[PDB]
């Protein structure tokens, strides 16, 4: 890494107003090393784990360097899933994600007449669309390569090369990736002239009780309520219907409680978060699904009412650092929890 | 012959969904005394059908109320309904709980005034009426949403159904609960669109990393196959859709043709598609 | 090793499984079938004035249907069959049950259990016990009640369980109740759109509908066709606007006078979905959807055909309103509906 000069402040890159409206709805990660670098029009290359931070960094640049009078930006992601989240996150500061569902003729009909705004997609789809001239390589001075390592190992090589040989030489090229094998190096070479090499790498008590009947779970949860009695806690159960079930069972038992399910759209979804920070909604019941948008930061307590069936999700639940994690287990769940204590040499102790 | 008159009207409504046609029909009948009869019938019929009907019935009641009868009429009907619970609950085991949801919805929609439930205070020596009321109470407190019933039914948009089917699948990958998925699939009440289920579950495997999704979706389908929850036809049209769309899927998934084939093979292996269908799978 | 008796579609002459418990996989609505009826009828001792079979069904409506069909066939033999229905006439119901112990009782598990459990109806001579559509019955909660009824029956009772799907709660009933059962698969054709040509007509609005229909009667010189409308007030209006243009047309609204009209002599018929439930709609080559169903699942009950049992032509008339729907129906079924040319 050759550029260690950082910009920690709120407002050094004298950002415009079409910008501080979204930051509202402390930039520290890769996002301060690269904060300004692009905002002019430089080619950069960062080695960073994609959390919600990395994929927020460049999202900013793109919208800053816009012109709302004219598509002018191109972002490539390893999957269609990651492409939509990007699109939301992006539109969430004021751009159209590429589906190839059975809905494509209305999609592209949409994209001929007046559509091209900003664009993000997989290398494969985006190419197809550039070719079929559905997408215009014209005034597109920004080229982002998100998670290149992943794009590459998914066999996206050709398409990435082809898509550039389709664009002007002037274009800004930013590549992001957690790792840098020889194929990733090779592209910086052939795509960029004189790059900024960044690197921000390397980037909690846990118990378990033993309810013997799975009906005892609601009960050992209202034990804990007396004995937690905080004005904040998040409860992870595994299914929408269980979320609803248990929410009812709480009112039943005169405990106020908050329910984040999944057919509650984003409109009134965020209704709670803001009030949950206030200590108003005492407890928050959720699936780790619509943890799509959640804040497990100001949450000093997390109850896994159901164990996550996937290790890697276990880490997305638990969340400076300061919080606790309580896990409920049943006599047929127990076989397979000591299994989580094998990818994790960090212990989970008896209650 | 007042049940004979009214039942067809209501059942037909259940098919078409247009409460105006029901309203008019009733106006053109001049009931007066027996206005409060209608919501009793409708609810009874809905208690013996699926959620979608129950949804349709709440709605019919909202509309009927104002325009063809009063909340006074409505309130009588529910009084009747709770009088009846013991008999109803013989043909509809969860009738107390379900009437409690109609009640709860009917407050919500102000066709039952806001003191209906407390008007029952320290009265009942009917355990089931009281259970109806408790449910409605609890429901009403914690709604200080959109629908207590589902939102399945052939009356929904393919869009909405797609969003559910997606929900359902995304959910199973985190749950592991095949049974929860069978259930959600059933609540959509849309058995000629099950091919979407199949379709979207295969596309999930195609676009997935590792061996997990692979395994989980294959388990799901095997189970659905084994119980006949999904028909052979509907499974067939599901694969045939992927078969035909694997060019386009391949845009976003270079390796797609590779897993498709590996997956399709494991199906044939586990007994769930025929040779004909396995052999009709695109090669690279 | 695991045996099955396999059977192909639907179509007393019938075989008669005495004694063996039977797990039958069959689609919903076999209980309404003449085959169901005979299965049970032919095993009744007509001179034992007692209840000899018990049929459980998941709802009062399905129960009446089963009884309707049984009785249609049963008055010949002298066989009696009551569907427990409850209602304003309970007391008479219950009096009949006692006084005449009918041969075959059909009803929901809850009601039947209730009748058994307060002595209106005896287990003594019940040699046969059928759980029609067991999957539906478990789904609506009838399970404790099925158990409770089973417990009251003689160990030699034949148990028969018919269900479309066979989830594990249904297999549990099986494992728990049955000895050495015979499994039977009964296949029927899925309805399908394949082998039906589907065309549309983009009329502008309702007013325009009536005319566009009669032209069609001319053009296609139609002898025999089924026309679908979403209401019966509309089904009647339209049959009038139709002796006011004179066409040999008959609207649907007595089992004998209706079966006669099932093939008058290649006629023309106007119905709703609910009333065409009472008619074998797939013997007819041409179906026309005057209204298009607002429930998408109703679409294939209107025009769908038997996979080989049945091949036809279907015509849809849309609007600016309804364009959006017809495409939804097209997406729903994964099918094509093309615009209708003159050719």
């Amino acid at each position: 890494s050759n550029w260690n000069e950082i910009v920690d402040s709120f407002d050094d890159m004298n950002l415009s107003e079409s910008l501080l409206r979204g930051i509202y709805a402390k930039p520290s990660a890769i996002q301060q090393r690269a904060i300004l670098p692009c905002i002019k029009g430089y080619d950069v290359i960062a080695q960073a784990q994609s959390g919600t931070g990395k994929t927020a960094t460049f999202a900013i640049s793109i919208l800053q360097q816009i012109e709302l009078d004219l598509t002018q930006a191109l972002v490539l992601a390893p999957t269609r899933e990651l492409a939509q989240q990007i699109q939301k996150v992006v539109m969430a500061l004021g751009c159209h994600a590429c589906i190839g569902g059975t809905n494509v003729r209305a999609e592209v009909q949409k994209l001929q007449m007046e559509a091209p705004h900003i664009i993000v997609g997989t290398p494969g789809r985006v190419f197809d669309m550039l070719n079929r001239r559905y997408l215009s390589p014209k005034y597109i001075k920004m080229f982002v390569l998100d998670e290149a390592d992943e794009m590459l190992s998914r066999g996206f090589k050709d398409q990435i090369y082809d898509i550039f040989q389709k664009l002007n030489s002037n274009t800004q090229v930013v590549l992001l990736s957690a790792t840098m094998p020889s194929d990733v190096l090779e592209v910086t070479k052939k795509f960029m002239r004189d790059p900024i090499r960044i690197l921000v790498k390397k980037e909690i008590r846990q118990f378990y009780i033993n309810v013997e009947r799975e009906e005892w779970k609601l009960d050992t949860l209202c034990d804990l309520y007396e004995t937690l009695t905080i004005t904040q806690a998040v409860i992870f159960i595994n299914t929408r219907r269980k979320v609803d079930w248990l929410t009812e069972k709480m009112h039943a038992r005169d405990f106020t409680v908050s329910a984040m399910h999944g057919d509650m759209d984003q409109k009134e979804r965020d209704v709670i978060m803001r009030e949950f920070r206030s200590g108003s909604s005492r407890v928050l019941i959720t699936t780790d699904l619509l943890a799509r948008g959640i804040d497990v930061q100001q949450v000093s307590l997390v109850i896994n009412y159901d164990l996550p069936t996937n290790r890697e999700n276990y880490i997305h639940r638990i969340g400076g650092r300061k919080g606790v994690a309580i896990n409920m287990v049943t006599e047929e769940d127990k076989r397979t929890l000591r299994d989580i204590e094998t990818f994790y040499n960090t212990s989970i102790e008896e209650m | 012959a007042f049940e004979k008159t009214l039942t067809p009207i209501i059942q037909e409504y259940f098919e078409h969904g247009d409460t105006n046609e029901v309203a008019e029909m009733l106006r053109d009948l001049n009931l007066g005394e027996m206005k409060s009869g209608v919501p009793v019938l409708a609810v009874s019929l809905a208690l013996e059908g699926k959620a979608s009907h129950r949804e349709m019935t709440s709605k019919l009641l909202s509309d009927l109320c104002g325009t063809v009868m009063s909340t006074t009429d409505v309130e009588k009907s529910f009084d009747k309904l709770l009088k009846d619970l013991p008999e109803l609950a013989l043909d509809t085991p969860r009738a107390p709980q379900l009437v409690g949801q109609f009640i709860a919805r009917a407050v919500g929609d102000g066709i039952l005034c806001n003191t209906y439930i407390d008007s029952y205070k320290g009265t009942v020596d009917c355990v089931q009426a009281r259970a109806a009321l408790d449910k409605a109470t609890v429901l009403l407190s914690m709604s200080k949403k959109d629908s207590v019933w589902g939102s399945g039914g052939g009356q929904q948009s393919v869009n909405h159904l797609v969003k559910e089917i997606d929900m359902l699948l995304k959910e199973y990958l985190l749950s592991g609960d095949i049974s929860e998925a069978e259930h959600c699939l059933k609540e959509l009440e849309v058995p000629h669109f099950h091919h979407e289920l199949v379709y979207e579950a295969i596309i999930m495997v195609l676009e997935s990393t590792g061996e997990s999704t692979f395994k989980m979706i294959l388990d799901l389908l095997k189970s659905l196959w084994k119980s006949s929850t999904i028909t052979v036809d509907q499974m067939k049209r599901g694969y045939e859709r992927i078969y035909n769309e694997i060019p386009d899927i391949n845009l976003d998934v270079p390796h797609s043709y590779s897993v498709l084939e590996r997956f399709v093979e494991e199906c044939f292996q586990a007994g769930i598609i025929s040779k004909q269908l396995r052999d009709l799978c695109p090669s690279r």
